[PDB]
């Protein structure tokens, strides 16, 4: 599980203040340009998880 | 029985390209 | 795997790829620990914040692989699962403590040049090998950078980091069921696991009996390969009693 940069205000389970995860029970308020992010108490929504693959034989699929 | 011994390496007395970096760290 | 290289054919024959049946995609890495048992991270199977709660019918394991995307006919083996066991004290709400799960194959697999189990450490192995500065090896088909994907299995060697340095590196609470690895910012070498490498093995070679032992499971990280930050691994030896009791009861 890699936590990555929060991409919108109200997310959590993402990197908010520098390289620090903004955890459950908190939410990230994104800074505009020249502003810093803040991890504050709140009801966050987890940042959504972030091919290509050759199809495998049908027998493996049931 | 032989867990941890790789058929293409240890079982043929062959080393992989970077294994020696690991062993060198144990000194 | 960030800052690694292509694996040699057969260099990690316990490497397993966890694979979703529908849609068909890579989910996580795992390891082959016997002819019928695969070890992975619990968060690869159960992670409520992402509405993830895979059942045995949702998943396949692929063993003996090198190419990330090819169907490697007559080389890889694709296995269905009989059952999944997650550690009962797995803590997804706070810090992924006890991030460990076992998956039992429907049928035992034959070993081959490309498929062979890794050892699990015992008391003596853990004491000898789990020390700061000793390097282990991580493999996987995960992202090549934090923000892309490899054509073939990747490998990177990383040193174990002293427990105080791991703790100072993060505000997340670290337990004795975790260890961290990676180079320090001064060290002129870098590298890390990354998304998609999760669940995969952190292994070390015994200088006493030439065998490979799985000391950790790729667990979690704040970013991938960032300066001053380190990868966290499940401490396999610490959780070995649970592993043993699952296999003894359900094997
Ligand atoms: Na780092
Ligand atoms: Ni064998």
């Amino acid at each position: 599980l890699t936590y990555t940069d929060c991409t919108e205000s109200g997310q959590n389970l993402c990197l908010c203040e520098g390289s620090n995860v903004c955890g459950q029970g908190n939410k990230c308020i994104l800074g505009s340009d020249g502003e810093k992010n803040q991890c504050v108490t709140g009801e966050g929504t987890p940042k959504p998880q972030s091919g290509d693959f050759e199809e495998i034989p049908e027998e493996y699929l049931q | 029985a032989d867990c941890g011994l790789r058929p293409l390496f240890e079982k043929k007395s062959l080393e992989d390209k970077t294994e020696r970096e690991l062993l060198e760290s144990y000194i | 795997i960030v800052e690694g290289s292509d694996a040699e054919i057969g260099m990690s024959p316990w490497q397993v790829m966890l694979f979703r049946k529908s849609p068909q995609e890579l989910l996580c890495g795992a390891s082959l620990i016997s002819d019928r048992w695969v070890l992975t991270a619990a968060h690869c199977l159960l992670y409520p914040p992402w509405d993830k709660n895979f059942t045995e019918n949702d998943l396949l394991v692929r063993i003996g692989k090198h190419s990330r995307t090819r169907y490697e006919r007559n080389i890889e083996k694709i296995s269905m699962l009989e059952k999944i066991y997650i550690h009962p004290r797995y803590n997804w709400r706070e810090n992924l403590d006890r991030d460990i799960a076992l998956m039992k194959l429907k049928k035992p697999v034959a070993f081959s040049d490309y498929i062979h189990p890794v050892c699990l450490p015992d008391r003596e192995t853990a004491a000898s090998l789990l020390q700061a500065g000793y390097k282990g090896r991580v493999t996987g088909w995960g992202n090549l950078k934090e923000t892309g994907q490899p054509s073939v299995l990747q490998v990177v060697n990383l040193p174990i980091v002293e427990r105080p340095v791991c703790k100072d590196s993060t505000r997340i609470r670290i337990t004795d069921n975790m260890f961290c690895a990676g180079y320090k910012p001064d060290e002129g070498k870098r590298g890390d696991a990354c998304e998609g490498d999760s669940g995969g093995p952190f292994v070390m070679k015994s200088p006493f009996n030439n065998r490979w032992y799985q000391m950790g499971i790729v667990s979690w990280g704040e970013g991938c390969d960032r300066d001053g930050k380190y990868g966290f691994y499940t401490h396999v030896f610490r959780l070995k009693k649970w592993i043993q009791k699952v296999i003894d009861q359900f094997g």
